[PDB]
């Protein structure tokens, strides 16, 4: 996650094991469960895409949900994408480049650029976007693993 | 396994076999496209009659949860 | 691993027994599924190859993998030695060495030199090489042990 | 246990064979020259007619996940 | 051990219990192993010969072996000492004793004068002098215990 | 399982039916509006004749603590 320091700046730091196993307790015991949605929305406070991307690849079991969650993100990446066309002609020096769905998503962007976004004045809420997009396809899921 | 080797039961459901396709499908590291030809083919033709039957029903442009709910009763 | 101090600077710290621990259990939990891929990612951060090598010489059980694996470190090795030539004369007085196959798996290099090659200007990524090699050598495991 | 006494069982899947003798192998000390040795020569030794006859077919310059998928029906 | 502090210098702190936990439960556990090899060279970075006393006195159980690696340590001491004469004349007053088998032992030595030959400079490596030995008498055990 | 096929027992205590109903509830993801319209009419109408008959005499503008009292005996 992007947190930040004693003297006064944000910096990345690491994800604990505890969290990472805290997540993966919660997946198991409570599994498509609607407080595992509060439950992420703390746990991931202060999130990267990229650590957003670990969370979701280090679950087991449940990969229909999996699957549909994956389709679900594609699909609200290339919304985002469609609604946010690219910017007349080519990036300024001065000025770095600004996200697709796929950065987001964290598969186009590395940490460093994840780090600029965020960090950089004005900042854009990339995690906030995924975000939505976990917790809509969240949606989706609890309604469907409703019996 | 491999995944020619994944078949639904005839009393599984295809939620469980479901779960068991992707799982797989994890374990294959081929072309997007490829994987995308596996998920449309694979998939159905391994089904349970009784189901395979319901998925025919669907048509094409089907999406998961639309499959996942229509042969819930199977 | 090499963590950035307070002060402001790379600097080396052991890593920790639960991590360690952590590690073990992974392993004995999960064994060759997919999900430990990531899961080492996670606590392979800002590692090096003396970690990575006490990591692996750490594991019990699964012999006939630890040995495949290792056969896959020296041919990925004997790989970046065969690609990459050893430079032109003698080593610079105001230089540092070049890394071989050998170096980047930690077995010719000290501690110090490893920490000389990741915090000196312009750094050299010999635990992302490495990363990569035991990610190839795991996709070699995960679909040998796929059955 | 010594490393000449590993020896692979008439129904043992070689498999479960080859991860005792690199647990053995792991307690040995030798240099890697002769434990390179080792390997070429003890494993298929002592390992059952049936695989053995395998193992004579895929010749030298062999690695370990061709063995071991050469042998897994046996 | 003796560890670096955040102002700068080498200061000794004292191991965690959940360190000394994790040392009698690997022991527990794994025995004679070989993997008891990497987790004590691990838990023991940074460790004085008063620490690795300690942990070799807690041990519980296993005490033949506790034996043989005494007279193993005794024997290695022994032979420091034949090695490695005592020098010629008396100690300077602006200098600090050569070692002897004994004080890498931790026997003779006290902890104040264990951080004087390590902080020092330069420096003396007498933790991983009794390192070898630990490690060499742990060959021994391991290659007596194989069955 | 949806909101319309939760029913209170002819034995089960009204409570352990409106811990079912607001767990339910709480998986619907309607309007505000919708779901205060699902509180008053659902619960009620799914509620047991024995119950449903000490509900019909606390009439309108009933709170919860005032329902879940009215049909503890039943």
């Amino acid at each position: 996650p992007i947190v930040q320091n004693l003297q006064g700046q944000m910096v990345h730091q690491a994800i604990s094991p505890r969290t990472l196993n805290a997540w993966v307790k919660v997946v198991e015991e409570k599994a498509f469960s609607p407080e595992v949605i509060p439950m992420f929305s703390a746990l991931s406070e202060g999130a990267t895409p990229q650590d957003l991307n670990t969370m979701l690849n280090t679950v087991g079991g449940h990969q229909a949900a999996m699957q549909m969650l994956k389709e679900t993100i594609n699909e609200e990446a290339a919304e985002w994408d469609r609604l946010h066309p690219v910017h007349a002609g080519p990036i300024a020096p001065g000025q770095m480049r600004e996200p697709r769905g796929s950065d987001i998503a964290g598969t186009t962007s590395t940490l460093q650029e994840q780090i600029g976004w965020m960090t950089h004045n004005p900042p854009i809420p990339v995690g906030e976007i995924y975000k939505r997009w976990i917790i809509l396809g969240l949606n989706k899921i609890v309604r469907m693993y409703s019996p | 396994t491999s995944i020619l080797d994944i078949r639904q039961g005839p009393k599984e459901p295809f939620r469980d076999y479901v779960d068991r396709f992707y799982k797989t499908l994890r374990a294959e590291q081929a072309s997007q496209e490829v994987k995308n030809w596996m998920t449309e083919t694979l998939l159905v033709q391994n089904a349970n009659p009784d189901c395979k039957t319901i998925l025919k029903a669907l048509g094409p442009g089907a999406t998961l949860e639309e499959m996942m709910t229509a042969c819930q009763g199977v």
